[PDB]
């Protein structure tokens, strides 16, 4: 982190700031076409007709799809859960 | 035994948590194993290939903390995490 | 005990579920359960005349 | 003033753990046989914790993706005496 | 004895960390005497010959934490630290 992106509503009727439960956004960006989430720490109000919102990336959700986790090595595990298989073998322990 | 409900308070703590290991290198147990979450917590080093170097901080210390992996959206907002379960 | 035989055993330790013997008469068996693998089986050594 | 040459995907990622080889040469040697994209030359200002501004201009579908850099080299010319760098982040300007 | 897991959960914690040690004033044994990766750590009062004062105090204070240094590539991502050794 952490960013912001100025974002633009002036069609309002009824809002102002009011384009509320906001929280995560996506973001595929213009044209590597690789994609990127975040989460929305806060939203500013600059006036009344665009409000700011300010940017903290996800990135577990980002990165880690499929079987990414599973394939690193050599790391030290510190809480996880089992397998049937590894469960019985750790199972003394639990 | 304890209690009909202390008996779930602990079943759901590890549910949600997994279990306390000390295996400094293995490779983590397969991610997809339980049913209906899946906690995951390590300390370096590892990389994942091609990632801001500074994303992957964030990301390795984030897991150092943990981080509960859910497999169904339901789930995230039901209480069902009484009934994980290995498959 | 009223566990799940699927997915608990790891539950059978001694701060979840506990086990004792006893004769009425002051003789006492404290079985720590988390000790056995997989069996909670009583046999006897008797000698007797 | 200096030659630098970033590695991609690299271990090297913590302080507390290092490779170790029984002179720099060789040391040397591994790193120069293992690169992966770009390879310039600056003379960056040193003051930890420093900056590399680095520039890349004949891009396709680039921008700051340029991504898995962590560690760097420099040879500095020409005293030729070698230095590693962590890299800490990467800012886009 | 404890059980094979627990048993390698401790060979690795050695493996990985060597040997607690209060020898004040010793030379360090040999650092390239295991096979898989040779932990150090160790507090002033040291000088390497011609270096920036400010990169030893850096390199100081980074061994007085403790550096574990590895002996192949290979092993610094695989499940091997296991089978450390003295040769």
């Amino acid at each position: 982190g952490v960013l912001r992106v100025t974002i633009d509503l002036v069609s309002d009727r009824s809002c102002f700031e009011q384009l509320m439960g906001v929280n995560y956004c996506q973001v595929q960006y213009i044209q590597s076409n690789r994609v990127e989430y975040l989460f929305v720490t806060d939203i500013q109000q600059l006036n009344d007709k665009v409000c700011e919102l300010s940017l903290v990336p996800d990135v577990v959700m980002t990165y880690t799809q499929g079987n990414v986790l599973n394939t690193l090595n050599n790391v030290n595990v510190i809480r996880q859960h089992y397998t049937q298989t590894e469960y019985e073998q750790n199972l003394e322990q639990i | 035994r304890i209690s009909q409900d202390e008996l779930n308070n602990v079943k759901k703590y590890y549910n949600m948590f997994g279990y306390e290991c000390n295996d400094y290198s293995t490779k983590l147990s397969d991610i997809t194993s339980m049913s209906i979450c899946n906690w995951v917590q390590f300390k370096g080093i590892w990389t994942l290939p091609n990632v801001d170097t500074g994303h992957m901080n964030m990301l390795r210390a984030l897991f150092e903390a943990g981080v509960r992996l859910w497999h169904k959206e339901s789930d995230m907002i039901n209480n069902t995490v009484v009934n994980n379960v290995i498959i | 005990l009223g566990l799940n035989p699927i997915n608990d055993k790891h539950l059978l330790r001694p701060n979840i579920v506990t086990a004792e013997l006893t004769d009425y008469a002051g003789n006492r068996l404290p079985i720590d359960l988390s000790l056995i693998e997989t069996n909670l089986e009583f046999d006897s050594f008797v000698t007797m005349g | 003033l200096s030659k630098i040459k970033l590695f991609y995907n690299t271990p090297f990622n913590n302080m507390q753990n290092t490779l170790h080889f029984n002179s720099n040469e060789e040391r040397d040697a591994y790193f120069n046989s293992k690169f992966d994209v770009h390879e310039f030359t600056s003379t960056f200002n040193y003051r930890g914790v420093l900056r590399v501004t680095i520039d890349l201009v004949s891009d396709r579908s680039c921008f700051e993706q340029l991504m898995g850099v962590n560690y760097c080299q420099v040879q500095y010319i020409q005293s030729n005496r070698v230095e590693y760098l962590f890299v800490t982040d990467i800012q886009q300007l």
